[PDB]
Order: C-alpha cells, then structure tokens, then sequence
C-alpha cells in the first residue's frame, strides 16, 4: 500500500478495501471501490467506468448530417443534448447559422430535458438515498396531510390520499415480493426522515413517474418522439404553419396550445412538488451540507448554454453563463475556449486508451480513441476483477482536464460559476434558499448541495420553457416562420475541409463536440461529456477526479452497506454511457 | 381474370415484347427511386408517383410470365436433359463469348424477379408468394433490413442495362457491317 | 395472487429503452410495476447496490428458476474477452448467460438488444453481437426500434400477462401486432407520396403542407413499426409527423444503410460507401468503354 | 280564470302570472310560465317547449341503415342514446342479431354516456342552483380544507389549493366581467351553502368541467369520436384485432387499455367528487326532500336497459329494470309493452300538431308528425306569446301517456321502479343513502330526490363500464372476436315489408324508436324522448304532466327571481331538442 | 387586461357544438373562460334565466356595440313566421339579427350554423337556413363539422386571441388551417387505398388490418376537415380509425348525397397492386389456356 498527498488530500489505499459494483440507480454502468481506515473513514475512492461503445470511432466517414442521429444514441436519459451537440458543431464547421425560430425551438427541447431529466432523477434514481420507503408504512396519514400542507400549496395532499398511498405500499410488500425495494439499505441509522416525510416522499416518487411522461410530450412535437427525436444541420425540421392550406401538415396553432399546456403543467409541478421537497430533505438530512465536499470548493467548470441571441454564443447571449473557477478563487471567474489547446485536454495513463506518448494530455481535436482493455496486478484476472488496480489503468473513462486542473461540472458548478458572476437572478434564488435552511453559502458545496441546486435548476429551466415559448410566439405574431436554413446543406456547397465545436450544458454538466471534415466525411469527431469529467480517473500528477475527491473523508457508519457512498455519488447524477460514448 | 384467349403468333412477338417490358421496367424502376420533380396541390385528385408504380409492377407481370415460359419453351426445345465439366469447357474455349452473356442476361433477369417480388408481395398477399418471404429473411440474416432488396434490386437494373450497352453494340456492329 | 417475476438487466445500452417504457401512458409504467409484474430486478430503478444487488439477482434467478421473464436491454459485446461491459467485475455476457438459462422467456427490449443498434454499426469496435446470436437455446421476442414507442411495450407485457401467452411473431421474433406492418403501410402522408407530391429540401412550401418525406430519404417503406398508427407519446407524433424522415431505426443494421437523407444507400458489402448507383454506373461506364474499344477495333 | 282539479291538484290560472322565458342551463329551448297566489305559491304550472326541427319528417324514404345517423344529431348532449335506439329498431324489423362484442361494446358506449352526461349536468348545468357561487370568495381556505377531507377521500383538497381557486375566481370576478355568473340569483335566501361548501363546491365545477372531457375517450376508441360517435346496423364498425399482422388497423390492446385506464378514472372521479358532493347538497338543503314531489309519487315509468344476453331485450337480461306504476301502488310494477297500442299514446291536443281526431291518443306505429303552428289567443300576436294560452295549444312538445296516465321518467323513476321490482343491489344503495342523510324513504321522491338518484345512478354506471369491459375481455381471451353480422347488410335481404321497435334507457329516461320499412326504404319513423314525458303539455282529460306537476304547490321566496322554479325544473334533466326533435 | 367579451346564441341545434367545445385538451375548457375570453352569455351554461338571461343579453349586447363577438351554434327557421324556435316569446331569427348588427364578427359554429345540418334535409320542414343566408352584412366565419374537432374550436379560438384577427379563410368562409386539405389526402390508410385494398363488408379480413373504407362509402375523398390529422378528442381517434367511412359531416348539404354507404361519385381510383395483380393472372391465365388447360392442385402451397 501507498500514500501521497493530492489536492488537500491524503490519498491511502492501506486499510480494508470495499467493493460496489454494480453502482445502481444511474444510467450505465459504474464500478466504485475504496479503502476505509480504523474510523471507518474513506482514505481512498475509485472511480471506474465499467463499459464502452466507441461513437468515435462508429461515426468516422459518415455524412455529417447523419452525425447527430448517432451521437444522440450515446444517451438515453439525457436523450437529445447530444444531438444538439452535433448540430451545433456541424454548423460551426460549415458554418452554417439557422434561422431564429430553429434556436429558440432547440433551446425549448433543452429546457424539456432539464426539467424531466432532473425531476426524474430526484425520485427515480436519487430519491431512494434519502427516503425511507419501508418507514412510510409507520406513517400517520392525518400528519402526513397536515405535514405536505404545511410545505405546499399542491392539491394532492388530503389524509385519505396518503391512507391509499400507504396501502398500496402495504400490499405490494405484503406478498414478500419486494420488487425494487428488495434488500434495500432500509433501516440504515443514515435515514433521518421521519414516518410522515417518508411517506410523503413516496407518495411523491410516484406522482413524479407518473408525470415525467406528460413533460417529453413537447420534445413528441417538434422532434417527433421522445426518447431520441429528430433534428437537422440548418436548424429543425418541424415547419410551422400558422393559418395557410395544410397547417395539418406542421406546427400549427393546436400543436402549440399542446406544448403551452405541457409548459404550465410541468412548471406547476416542479414548483410544487419537487422544489418543496428539495428544500424539505435538506431540512432533515441537514449535516449532509458538510459532507461530500470534493472539488467544489476548489475547481468548477461550465462551458454556458442557451443562446438567446439566435447563432451568438458569445457571453452577452447564453442564458446559463460559462466560465471555470480554479484553487476555490471565486472571485476570478476565468473565460473558457474550446478551441484553445492548454484548455481542454484529455489524459489516458489511467484509462482503458492508447495515446503515442501517454504522459502527455490531447486536446480533442488531436483526440485519439483506441481502445486496449489493460488492467495489470488486479489480483484475480483479466476476466475476473476482485480489486482494480489505480496505480496503473482501471476504467473505460478518460481523464478530461482544463488547463491541467481536475473540475467538477454539472448543476453545483453551474450555481457557482453563475452566482460568483454575479447574476442577478441566482444571487437571488441562492440566498434565499439557504437562508430559507439557515445555511451558510458554503453549505451548497456538498452532497446536498448538488441535489438543492438540481432542483433550483429544474425550477429555472421550467421558468425558461415559457420565456422560450413566449419569444417563438412573438415571432409567430410577427410573421417570421422560417425553421431551417438549406443554403448550406448541400455537401458541393461545404469548405473540402474544415472544423467546428458544438457546446452547451447537458443536465449533467458541461458538453463538448469536436469535428472534422474532410471531402464531406467525418474525418474526426471527439466527445467530452459531463461525466467523464466527474467520474474521471487520474491524470499522470496523480490528481484525483470530483468523484473520488467527493468520496474522500466521508465517514461511514455501516461498511457492508454502503449509503453514506451511494449519497454522494447519486448527487452528481452519473450517466455512465454518456461517459464513455 | 379478366380476358380469355388468344392463340399464339410467330415466336419473335415474344422477344420484342420483352425488350419493351425491360425498357419501361427500367425506366419507370429508376424513378421509384429517384423520383421526379415534385407536383403540387390537392392530393385526391393527382396519383403520379403511383401510376409510374403501377406501371412498373404490371409491366413486371407481363415480363415474368413472358420470360418463365420463354424459358421453358427454351430447354423443352433444346431436348439437353428433359461443375467439372463448366470448368473443362472454359479451358478449351480460351486455347466469341457473347454466349456468357445469353447466361448473364438470363440470371439477372430471374435476379430481377425474385428481388422485385420480394417486395411486391411483402404487404403479404398471402396467396402463391409465400416462397419469396425466405427472400426477405436472407437478407436479414445478411446483415440488414428490407431496404437491402431495394439496393440491391436497383444495382440489377444497372447492370442490365450494361449488358443492353453490351448487346445493342453487339448488335449494331453487324447491322451496320453488311458486307 | 402473486405478480410475475420479471429480471431486467443491461448491457452495452444507451438506456433509451428503459427511459422509454416509463413513458408508458396506458397502463401507466408506475402500475405495469405495482400491480401486473413484479420488476425483482432492475440496474437503473432498484434500491440495492453493489453486493446487496448482486444478492438480490443470484437470490431471484435461483428461487425463481425456470419460473420468471427475462429482459434484456442492450447487448454483449465480444471483444477484449467481453470486458468492454464489465459487470461485478466480470464480462457482462456471462451474467447474461446465467440469467437466460433460468429464464422462462426472453423479450429483447429495442434495437439493441434485437439487432445490435449503434454500437454494433461499422467498424463495430466493441464487436456487439444481438441476444439472439448468444443465447440459443430460449425463446427471445425481439421488440427493436431505438427506442420502441412506449405504450407498444406495455402493451405486449399486458397481452403476455392477460393472455398468459407469448405475442405471435414474424419470421424475424418481431410481435406480429405491432411489427406486421411497414410504415409507409399506414403513413398519413400517403396520399402525397403517390400522388408524387414531396418536401424537397427543408422548410420549403412542400414541407409546410406536410407533404411527403420519400425525397428527404424517408425510409418508412421499409421499416415495420407502429409509429404512423400507434405513435409516440400518447399518440402525440412521430417522425414523420414532425417533419422528419423515417431512420428505420426498427431495422436490423438501418445505421449501416446508407445516409438518412438519401434514398439509394451504403450497400454495406460493397465497402467504404459504394452504392446501388456508385457500382451501377461504375459498370455502366465500363460497358461504355468497351464499345469504345471493339468499335476502334472495326479494322475494315 | 278558470279553475279544475286533476291527479290531486287544483290547477288555477288566477293570480300574477310568472315568466321564465328562456330557461338556460339545459339542453335547447324552454318557456316556462306559472301563477302564483297571495302566498306566493304556484298554484298553475305550464310547460313550453319552444324549437322544431323534425326528424321525424325528414326520414321518411332514406335507407334504414342511415338512420342512425341522422337521428343521432336529435340530441348532441345525450349523444348516441338515439343511435343506440335506431340501430336496435332497424335490427328489430329486419331481424337482425348482433355478435356478443358487439353489444358488449354498445352497453359500453351507453354506460359511457350515463357516467359523461349526469357529470355534466350535476355540476355545468344544475350545480349552481344550490352553489352560491360568489359566496365562495367569503369562505376560509382552511376550513373548507377541513369540510372537503370531512367528505371524500379525493387527493385534492388542500388549503393552498382552495386559495389558489379562491383567488381565481377572485381575480375574475374583480374585473366586472362575471361573465356566466352575471345578473344571477346569488345571494337568494334558498342558497343555503355555507361560505367553505360554496368554495368547495366550485373547485369542483371547475374539476369536472375538466375531467368530463377524458371519459368521452371510450366513445372515440369504439365510436371514432364524440360528440356524435358512428354505428352501424349489424353490430358494430370498430372491428377488433388483437394478436395477428395488422392490429395496428383495428381495436387492439394498446386501445383497450386506453379505455381501461379511462373507465378507472371515471369510476374513482364520480365515487370521490360528485357523490359526496350529492350527499352534501342533501345534508345542507334538506327541506328539499319535500318539495318538488310531483307525479313520482303516483305514476312512474321505465322501458328497461343494457341488455346482457345478447340480442335478449327480455326482464330476464336487461340490467337497468323495466316498469311501471301507476296511481302510487308500487306494490305491484305492471310489465310494459311497446307493441301494444293501449299503453304507449301520443296526444296532440294541447301541442302545435295536426291529428285526423285530435281528441284521441296515437301508439307511435300510428304516429302523426304533421306541424302546426297554432297558438290562439296570446293576448300580444303571433310573433309575440306575451302569455302563453294553456287552454289550447301552447307547446312543440307532444303529449305522451302511458295507458292514459301521466307519467314521470329519468334517474328518480328508475330508481323506484328497480327499487320496488326487489333489485338486490338498489335496495342497498337507496336504503344506505336515505340512511346517511337521516331522512325516510319518502324523501327521495322530491327535487332534491331527483338529483341524489342521478348521481347514484352515475356511479352504479361507472360500475358497470368495469363490467362491460371484463366482459368484452373475457370473450377476446376466448377467441371470440366478432363485432358485426352481415348477412342482412344487403336490402335485397331484408323482408319487403316490416316494423320494428328500439328501447332504451336514456340518460334523462325512457327513450322508444319505431321504425317502419318498405321496399328497402323508411316507411315510417316515430319517436319518444323521455323528455317529451317529462315536459308534455295537457291532453284530452286535462291531466298535467310531471314538470307541471312538481311546479304546483312549491312556495317562491321572490317572485321576480325564479331560482325555486330553476332548481325544481333543472332537477328533471330537462333536454328540449331530444322532446322535440 | 380585461378579457374579449362573447356571446354565444343557440337557434336550432342538438348542442353537439357546445358540448364539442366543451372536450377540448389543450387549452382547457375551463381555461378558455376564466383566462382567454370573456362568455358574457350562453344559454347552456349561464346562471340567470328567464327575465334576468334577458336583462344580461340585452345589457351585454348594448355596453359592447361594436366590440363583441357573436358565436351562433344551430339555426333561425324560417317556416311559420320563424316560430319553430321561439325565444323570450318572438321569432329566433329576431335575437340573432339584434345580436349580429351589434357584433363585430361572428364565427358560426358546426354544419347547422354553417350549412344547415340535419333539420334542413329533405324536405327541410322548418326551413332552417344557414346564418350566412340571414346575416349579410357582417364577416362570418364558418366552422363546419357535426360537430367540429373540440381542439379545433378552440385553437381557432386561440388562434383569434392571440394573433387579433380574423383566421384565414377559403371562398367558402372556412378558416384555411384546418380546412383546407381533405380527409382523404392525410388519411392514414391511403396506403389502402393506394394499393385497392378494401373492407368489403363489416368486420371481415380486410376490416381486421385497417384497409380502407372507400367501398364502405367512405367520403373522405371530398370532405375538408383535419380529422385525419388533427383527430378527434386529443388525438384519441376519428370516423376512420374506428373502422367506419367519413359521413362527410363538415361538408355542405352531405346529409342528402346519397346514403353514407355508397361509393363516392368521381374520384379516380386504380389500384397499384389490384391492377397489376389483375394483369399477372390476366397473362398467367392467357398461358394457362394455351398449354395446360387451368390448374386443379393438391397442395395449393406447398412451401413448408
Ligand atoms: C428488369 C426489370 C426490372 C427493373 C429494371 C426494375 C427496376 C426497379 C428499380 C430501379 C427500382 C427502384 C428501387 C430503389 O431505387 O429503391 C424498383 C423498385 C421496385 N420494383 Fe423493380 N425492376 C424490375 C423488375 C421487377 C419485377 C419483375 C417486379 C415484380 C413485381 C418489380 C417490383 C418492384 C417493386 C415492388 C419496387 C419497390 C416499389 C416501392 O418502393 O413502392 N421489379 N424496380
Ligand atoms: O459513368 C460513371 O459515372 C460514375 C458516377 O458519376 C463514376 O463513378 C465514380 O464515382 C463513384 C462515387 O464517388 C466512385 O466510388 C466510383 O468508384 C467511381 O468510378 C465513373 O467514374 C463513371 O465511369
Ligand atoms: S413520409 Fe415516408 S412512410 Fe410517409 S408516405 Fe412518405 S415515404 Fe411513406
Ligand atoms: S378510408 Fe376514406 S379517406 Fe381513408 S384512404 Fe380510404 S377513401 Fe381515403
Ligand atoms: N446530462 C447528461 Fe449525459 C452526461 N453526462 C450528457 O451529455
Ligand atoms: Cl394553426
Ligand atoms: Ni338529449
């Protein structure tokens, strides 16, 4: 066993080694390992991506334009922002610009998956860590109304419904047929929502699977279906027509009284049922804003998205700003450029990869994607992984680094990097919610950070589907239709060689497409998405990823059962294929 | 069903009507797949896209039954029936094959059928056509979809028409010498 | 009384399959798992993790053993002795090998797991195989697209519940309901397409009349799904609806079948790109040259 | 003046003279006009019914099959009732008999109709009668919380929630633009709802008003759409398809469970929020049980509905019971016949009609629809009935009788005939509800008995779609699939020369269709429409009808404002184009 | 801020239209008169009746001269001096006219308003005749169907509330987005059709795979509406999809065009498969003739 010191940290694989594989209730698939000392404290974490597809690789000699349907097909739940990525970047190549209606359009497909992908992970996949299922058959309905009226002004909420709730609960487990719940961490001393919350909170989870359909019904509108709609290089496909012959054949004046009502309700409900109980976990699990720290207050990254001036994504346009924060100096927010090579950079001497020389790091236009599975010592085999082996290469992950500096990105680094810049609405909805919890400011730098902020994110974007819906009317009024711009969509009429990147923020953080072409094929295409930042391995400094950063001195009360890990990482909302790609 | 009887003509009728099939299989085949500018206006009333298909499917009848008893007019006459030795009578015949194209013309035609119909009786007709549903399934096992057939079946046209540039070369090369 | 076991397990996936049967507006994917099955174990929805997890499905595939539904979502890869898909440290097929061998049935959720889908298209890197190249020895319904519209998977698990049988399936394992019948079959835009009306390029007049998409390369002609009948999301739209063309995407091997855009596509055997045309018109312009040569050689 | 008495009533047209022209939340046009005496008691009661279209008329020499189309457009608000019983009379003379799922499917489309219209009209129509509106924006959220989780199980009834509907309303009416609400009787010292119930109430006209639109959704499945959903004779068009190539093309089971899911809503809607609320509305306005009695207390009728055998029209198969009583001994439920010419008439004496001999009644077989316009001495002129001439002819309303007697169908009629016919499950839930309100039997043959049956009925409907349902499973799990018989499709087949009946139980009451076929064309086509029953004039003995009939006696608090008149009327259903047609 | 004031007068109807507009999804009913207009009078819904649904009208139609817009569902009659739909004592038609000079623009809702519908077929007893016959002095626009789609009513709605103007409209006053193309051009089984592929009679093979309707009388091919597309009650179903031919409800006078199951008078229809299938065993049968004689079999298929 070795020791050294990274980051603040003292990184010591001595100590009993405890294995989660499979990590559950994310998208993917991850492998987490650690070491635990005398007190029971993590000394050492493990971040390894267990799968790999290769789209890099898949994607070359492809006709540009065919690019954003594969891309799209990285990921299922975040299902579409790749394919924004693509267009985005096909376009900056070729140097294409859409016409107005195309932008605000996309930017409403992303404002749709902010707010189902977030809601849908706060009670699908998160909700479970903090919420005691089995505890809610405890619960007194009567208080349990009085408790959900006492948080919200939301109408499900009378002491019959909760009775019904608890029954049907009651007889799902009754037949010893568990299902999802089955050898659950129920029980754990770490669970500290009491009867009537954790039946509240259930009553909830299902009310949130139930309604995460009705809100993708605005991605069935303009993309055609969800999960994985359809988009094009140019703009959008979906013609609108307003009041000609044949506005049965595009958007018309019903469609978007569809997508008006879908906007309403999902902003009602996120506002009502989830930020209520955001606020209401962070009431009851309120030590949790100590633990689980990691980079956050050290290194913080987004790239910005939402263009509201339509091709402009300079910083006077994105609604949701960019910028990187770098050794917890929040008071310099440093300008990010993807085309700048010292900036984004890709590390592989801790990865599955093979690079000329593996000491140095390649940003992605120089990106090399050649896979060769190589554990070393694992003490088992090659088919057989007992224990990965961190001092070489242990995951299908590629350590993405800016500037050198490991970051975090995703929803917590979005709200500092936005509030530190000092915008006016964040500076608003930060304090507010924390003094609503009296919290300090730092307390959003933690595990139940990252779930508050989420939160508030779905919020924002839910309130940034009816801005985008309101500027498409407008223009709808204004007599400007035009979706897509074809000038350029012939491959006679593109440079016989050029390269764009396409940029915006996924739910999950920070996303990036590097591209090439050449005679009109894909000569390169690169991938740094969101989690592989997050989840990222080591870099040849030995600096440590947000994951295993966030892993570090996490005290753990029962090793077997390893919540107080599932807590911090189900925070960051990791999306495993989107990592690997 | 809906004529009966005829008799039967001189037996050059039925080649020239096969050419005129070929001909407008091949021309009304290409724009299948590479369609015509489009037309305008009031649906209900304007069909081209399908009569340019209809055509093409009836033509393809008449050219089937045209060629599958041209054919067994063919060897019935011929009276040579009713591997080791294709490769004894290459090696003799290298120590005019136009002849290698009577067998290349022959095969792509028969290819042309089984691919066509694969697709026209698709929507299940259910009837006689059961056999070219193994069509289908094979090119699945090939790798892919339905949408092979159409490939492939669009690479046979042009390569029929490189053996009508073959032929009417052929042809007009001793048309034109009359010595 | 007691719901049927169902396992549901992931390999090589994107997850669009899972994402897209709790989508499922009737019956909803919250009563499908409550009241119609018992969902004992699935990677993406169920509380336990790592050993606790892997206690559940040894303790499921064991006391439920010859008894219980077998889904798989994604598929195996070959490569790297299967290591491309590691799961509890080991490859991921040999989890799927002990799952199906006590499996009743298997349904083959997307294309993925039908097909081989994205990952699976050329050079194929991870070398994805399809579940029914692997395990052989099962029944498998493959129910592809990527994903498969939401209330046609619930809807084959309340026929399979209802009607304790499995769905009638084409020559293919394709449920014969949903996938016995083309696109093109029953497109609303039909009408136009014969009547040799199309959107020639996007946002066009033609386009804004919801003409035909044939032009755009439209591939509902030759793809058997639900989608122009059924549709997605609460018969709310599809593809073509919203003013795209067909993929095909319930299509075995459509990535590999040329552009989207194109009609007269990647001929995949052919290699790089050559299509219909490309070897068509190569030929004929060899033809065209030998005429060339014989008739230089009229030495009259 | 003149004065008589008739069926226990002194009938005397002295005194100030009322007018309620036109009568509003009903289906067409009403005039309704009375006379009180110095205690301000109605002491003459008369009963217009104000429109003509005339399908009777227009009928005549169309294909039979057709029919049902036509009539269908009688009524859009009990739409489909009068397709049912054109299909059935078509069936009846040609002899048709329908595969099992066809009727299945039928008795669904009714049950539908049954759960869709007495929704409606509970809240959209009669609810505000006894829901004093404007005095909802004095009730205490908490309070009317308090009431709402008091009543009914129903998810939605937090304080929040009421607040929210509280300020809407306050925000609506704020504006001076009351809109449906202006110049109404709010404020009547009859409203007798407490501020919080009058809340309460409202929140649920606004519910319904919302929900009612889902349960037409079984309609669209089977009948295409509603309103006005297709049929045809044979059986049924929605051809099934559930296992075989091409399912996409018919009914299958995606679509049935469409229609599952919606038959669970409207079941757990009605049970939640409209039958509490009736039992509310009875608890507050008691003294109602009282008044408003008229003919349900002497003679009552049902034809009988929903045929279970199929095909079998029979006492042995049809689940809502036939019947009538007369002279108020309902000890013995005499059996009707609708072939009979001496029980059903139809007297035009008193109506805008033309008969040979309008002293006597015509069986429907022998009915006459010829139009005559023809009101006498109005004391104004033809184009201005300043007051109606009761004496003569004064309604476009027929004047039907069963055997002579004045009857009274509807949801309170079947109610009494099915509760003294022994039916099991009606002495249950009749006995339980006059239980829960601590009033004796009695009081359910009043106004206020009106309303309490329509919305027990509503529920026992609901119940019944389940069981259709089941039943159409059953069959299809039993491989039988058939919805149409078409050997008698063809004219060719049908007898040169035939007659046939159809009956039914509309939503309002007992509704009968005879139809007259010759040489493949509509001989004759008759009709009577439970509203016809319930608002028909005078006949030849001067005998009142059960409108008329529960107006006498009821005491008005302000003459000028006719809110006892408008509950008592509304409480009947009344559907003027179906009384009319 | 304040909300555009409506009226809304029923002639002869059967309150199809009402209860139509009533199921619409998006924007909700409810929504629709507490947020977007303001329904000043509707007998169908409204509180006060007899002398005080008077005092509203007469109020309403005075206070908003000029400002208002009319709604009419159903028809004035003209037969025996107008009183076969008699309201407040005197002739319909009289209410309508007072209602319409003092309108800005009237939409005349479903086929009664806007053709006739059912009680003016023959032989028309009440002579009921369409608003656009009685009211010629003000813009009209006509939304036909027996009823229209719910969705349709109220996005048209919509569409006049936020746009402020007037729908576009064909020669026929029919607003040009949902009228404008015919059933049969975005009818899902024109592949069906297409091909001659037809039910034949009810229930039977073809019936069971969703082939077309065409022979069953379908009368999709000259009716304009978006049923097809749009769909009825949110996009649940319509007329086709639930295996019975469009009556062609929307259209003028469709109501006396024959019976609903017969044919359809000129609309050309030859069939892709069913001619070339015709053709194959027209050429097979021409050889049959001439070598065999006709085939008598065993198997019959064989392949297996
Ligand atoms: C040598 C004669 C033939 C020629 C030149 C020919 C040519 C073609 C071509 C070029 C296409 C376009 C495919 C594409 O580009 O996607 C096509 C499609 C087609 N052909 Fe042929 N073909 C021949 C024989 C036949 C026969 C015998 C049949 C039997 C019915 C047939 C039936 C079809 C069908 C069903 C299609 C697809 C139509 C659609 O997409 O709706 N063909 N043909
Ligand atoms: O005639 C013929 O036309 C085709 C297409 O234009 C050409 O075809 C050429 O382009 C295609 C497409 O890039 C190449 O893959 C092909 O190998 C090449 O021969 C031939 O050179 C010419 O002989
Ligand atoms: S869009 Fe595609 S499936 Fe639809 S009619 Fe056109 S070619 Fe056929
Ligand atoms: S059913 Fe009617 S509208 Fe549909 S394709 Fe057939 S003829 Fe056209
Ligand atoms: N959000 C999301 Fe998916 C990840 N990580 C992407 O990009
Ligand atoms: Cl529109
Ligand atoms: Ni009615």
């Amino acid at each position: 066993s070795t020791q050294y010191e990274t980051q603040g940290y003292t990184i010591n694989n001595a100590g009993r080694r405890l294995v989660v594989d499979p990590i559950t209730r994310i998208e993917g698939h991850m492998r987490c390992e650690v070491n635990i000392n005398d007190q029971n404290v993590i000394t050492n974490a493990v971040s390894c991506g267990t799968m790999f597809r290769g789209l890099e690789i898949i994607l070359q000699g492809r006709d540009p334009r065919d690019a954003w349907a594969f891309v799209e097909r990285i990921c299922g739940v975040c299902t579409g922002v790749h394919a924004l990525a693509s267009v985005y970047a096909i376009e900056d190549a070729i140097g294409i610009k859409v016409p107005d209606n195309a932008n605000i359009i996309r930017n409403i497909m992303l404002a749709t998956l902010w707010c189902h992908d977030h809601l849908v992970h706060f009670y699908q996949l998160a909700g479970m860590d903090w919420i005691d299922v089995l505890d809610a058959l405890k619960a007194d309905p009567r208080k349990t109304s009085e408790l959900a009226q006492s948080l919200s002004s939301w109408p499900k909420s009378s002491p019959g419904y909760f009775f019904d709730v608890q029954n049907r609960l009651k007889k799902f487990v009754e037949g010893g047929q568990l299902g999802i719940f089955r050898n659950g961490y129920w029980g754990h001393p770490q669970y500290k929502l009491p009867p009537e919350a954790n039946l509240m909170g259930f009553a909830h989870y299902l009310e949130a699977l139930d309604f995460q359909r009705e809100i993708v019904k605005i991605h069935a509108v303009f993309g055609g279906k969800n999960p994985h709609p359809n988009w094009i290089v140019g703009g959008m496909p979906c013609a609108i027509n307003i009041d000609e012959s044949g506005a049965v054949g595009a958007v018309n004046m019903e469609r978007l009284n569809l997508v008006q009502s879908i906007i309403t309700r999902t902003a009602d409900f996120i506002n009502n049922v989830m930020i209520p109980d955001a606020l209401a976990i962070g009431q009851f699990n309120k030590p949790w804003s100590e633990i689980g720290t990691g980079l956050s207050d050290k290194c913080v990254l987004s790239y910005g998205a939402f263009p509201d001036i339509a091709n402009d994504f300079g910083e006077k346009s994105l609604l949701m700003p960019g910028g990187a924060v770098i050794n917890g100096d929040f008071n310099n927010v440093l300008p990010v450029d993807l085309v700048d090579p010292q900036q984004v950079q890709e590390f592989v001497d801790h990865a599955w990869y093979r690079y000329p020389n593996d000491q140095v790091g390649r940003h992605p236009f120089d990106g090399i994607t050649d896979p060769w599975y190589n554990p070393g010592d694992v003490k088992g085999s090659d088919t057989n992984i007992q224990q990965l082996n961190e001092q070489e290469r242990y995951s299908w992950i590629k350590a993405p680094r800016w500037r050198g500096n490991a970051m975090e990105v995703g929803p917590l680094a979005r709200t500092l990097i936005a509030y530190h810049k000092g915008d006016a609405a964040t500076v608003e909805s930060v304090d507010r919610m924390m003094s609503a919890l009296n919290l300090p400011l730092s307390g959003i730098q933690s595990t139940l950070g990252r779930i508050l902020c989420r939160a508030h994110e779905a919020q924002w974007a839910a309130g940034k589907l009816q801005y985008f819906f309101d500027k498409l009317m407008t223009n709808l009024k204004n007599g400007n239709l035009a979706t897509a711009s074809t000038e350029k969509w012939e491959p006679a009429t593109w440079p016989t060689e050029c390269r764009g990147v396409g940029f915006t923020e996924a739910p999950r953080g920070a996303l990036g497409h590097w591209a090439a072409i050449r005679d009109g094929k894909i000569d390169l295409y690169q991938c740094v998405v969101p989690t592989t930042w997050n989840a990222s391995p080591r870099d040849p400094k030995g600096q440590i990823g947000a994951y295993e950063a966030a892993l570090m001195n996490t005290k753990m009360a029962i090793p077997e059962q390893p919540l107080e890990i599932l807590r911090t990482l189900h925070s960051f909302d990791p999306c495993l294929a989107c990592s690997t790609h | 069903v809906v004529s009966h009887y005829v008799f039967e003509a001189p037996v050059r009728i039925w080649h020239w009507l096969t050419v005129l099939c070929m001909a407008v299989l091949m021309v009304t085949g290409y724009f299948i797949g590479k369609p015509l500018p489009s037309v305008s206006g009031e649906a209900t009333y304007l069909f081209y896209m399908g009569y340019i298909r209809l055509i093409h499917f009836s033509a393809g009848m008449v050219f089937t039954v045209v060629l599958l008893m041209r054919i067994y007019w063919a060897f019935v006459g011929n009276r040579y029936s009713r591997q080791g030795v294709w490769y004894e009578i290459r090696w003799y015949l290298f120590l005019p094959i136009a002849q290698a194209a009577m067998f290349g013309y022959f095969l792509m035609s028969v290819f042309m059928i089984i691919t066509g119909f694969a697709l026209y009786s698709e929507h299940s007709q259910y009837a006689i056509f059961a056999p070219f549903r193994y069509v289908v399934e094979f090119f699945y096992w090939t790798g892919g979809n339905s949408m092979d057939i159409h490939s492939w079946h669009r690479l046979g046209m042009w390569l029929i028409g490189a053996f009508v540039i073959g032929h009417v070369y052929m042809a007009l090369r001793e048309d034109i010498m009359s010595d | 009384k007691p719901r049927i076991p169902v396992v549901w397990i992931h390999g090589l996936e994107c997850t669009c399959c899972t994402e897209s049967f709790i989508r499922s507006a009737h019956p909803l994917a919250k009563d499908v798992i409550l009241s119609l099955i018992s969902l004992d174990y699935d990677d993406t929805l169920m509380a336990a993790a790592g050993t606790q997890a892997e206690e559940v499905f040894e303790d499921i595939i064991t006391q439920y053993n010859g008894k219980y539904i077998l889904a798989v979502e994604g598929n195996p890869p070959l490569g790297e002795q299967g290591m491309f898909c590691i799961s509890s440290g080991r490859p991921f097929i040999e989890k799927l090998k002990r799952a199906a061998a006590g499996a009743s049935a298997i349904i083959a959720w997307g294309t993925c797991a039908s097909w081989g889908c994205v990952q699976a298209a050329r050079p194929n890197p991870t070398q994805a195989t399809p579940i029914d190249k692997v395990i052989t020895d099962k029944p498998i319904i493959k129910v592809p697209g990527c994903p498969p519209i939401p209330d046609v998977m619930s809807a084959i698990i309340t026929y399979m519940v209802t009607f304790d049988r499995l769905p009638d399936v084409d020559r293919m394992g394709r449920p014969l309901m949903f996938y016995g019948q083309r696109i093109h079959d029953k497109c609303y835009r039909r009408a136009h397409f014969d009547a040799g009306e199309f959107v020639q390029s996007w946002d066009d007049d033609a386009a804004r009349k919801g003409y035909c998409l044939y032009k755009m390369g439209c591939k509902g002609p030759t793809t058997y799904n639900a989608c122009s009948s059924t549709r997605w999301n609460d018969g709310v739209s599809f593809c073509i609806q919203s003013g795209h063309g067909c993929l095909g995407c319930a299509e075995n091997g459509f990535w590999d079948r040329g552009s989207f855009y194109s009609r007269v596509v990647d001929i995949p055997q052919m290699g790089t790109h050559s299509t219909a045309d490309t070897v068509g018109l190569t030929a004929l312009g060899v033809v065209a040259a030998a005429v060339g040569v014989h008739a230089v050689a009229s030495a009259v």
